């Protein structure tokens, strides 16, 4: 069982963990930290409705919003083509190849850490100064009250996983490398790469987790629910056309949700 | 979005 090829995997997940610590700064384990009320420096404040939401305050609107959450998104996405350029074998790959999976999968990233951010009672905003409830989200008018609730119902379930940040950066690295992509011109390198990072998250949860037996297809369960999410914009924007009601909205909560995603 | 794939070509250099 330990033999050369497992510790082979073991150095690819501790190569891959200090990557992911160098690309990212906002950690698994410092938003629980926040979230969990640990962290004394300026602890957030809590927005759970517009009252709050008053004494927080420190082109369609709906358009502008994701306009600004995707601006303000940028370093990140950013910090995951670094990070995806640590993955061995990465950097190899046809350039259009490299382009076409993080264009697909910066989004899925993005919810996965957005995760972390939240629990069932809400999110963290405004780089931990704030913290939004879940029902005063849900509570707005449409379109905006049904935006973030299914990533809320993903992140609950994604969280009693107890993924730490050493599983989260194996996890991460397998979404990336996704041989079924649109658009992939040579899917064979990427699939070799992929399976050598699933035989590494295989081994991961093995020693990490000893009370979850089928951990790993559950996380393999969780792509399909990252997708979801994603594809779920589509239809989010068709209903944003279709509204022929008023969707003007408090600027300080168009300022919440360019902080969302 | 073409913008995106401007921003990853770029943060690939
Ligand atoms: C930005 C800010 C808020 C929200 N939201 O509340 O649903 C969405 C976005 C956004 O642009 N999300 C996005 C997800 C996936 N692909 C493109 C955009």
């Amino acid at each position: 069982q330990l033999n050369p090829e497992s510790a082979d995997l073991r150095a690819l997940a501790k190569h891959l963990y200090d990557s992911y610590i160098k690309s990212f700064p906002l950690t698994k384990a410092k938003a629980r930290a926040i979230l969990t009320g640990k962290t004394t420096d300026k602890s957030p404040f809590v927005i759970y409705d517009m009252n709050s939401l008053m004494m927080g305050e420190d082109k369609e609107v709906a358009i502008r919003i994701f306009q600004g959450c995707q601006f303000r998104s940028v370093e990140a996405v950013q910090e995951i083509t670094e990070y995806a350029k640590s993955i061995p074998g990465f950097v190899n790959l046809d350039l259009n190849d490299q382009v076409t999976l993080l264009k697909y999968g910066v989004h899925e990233i993005i919810y996965t850490m957005l995760a972390s951010l939240m629990n069932k009672d809400g999110v963290l905003i405004s780089e931990g100064q704030g913290f939004m409830t879940r029902e005063f989200l849900k509570s707005l008018r449409k379109p905006f009250g049904d935006f973030m609730e299914p990533k809320f119902e993903f992140a609950v379930k994604f969280n009693a996983l107890e993924l730490d940040d050493s599983d989260l950066a194996i996890f991460i690295a397998v979404i990336i490398l996704s041989g079924d992509r649109p658009g992939l011109l040579n899917v064979k390198p990427i699939e070799d790469i992929q399976d050598n990072l699933l035989q590494a998250l295989e081994l991961q949860l093995k020693l990490n987790h000893p009370e979850s037996s089928q951990l790993f297809a559950k996380l393999l369960q969780k792509m399909t629910d990252l997708r979801q999410i994603v594809t779920e914009h589509v239809q989010l924007l068709q209903v944003i056309k279709k509204t022929e009601t008023d969707m003007s909205l408090h600027p300080l909560l168009q300022e919440i949700y360019k902080d969302l995603y | 979005n073409l913008g995106l794939e401007d921003i990853i070509r770029k943060a690939l250099m």
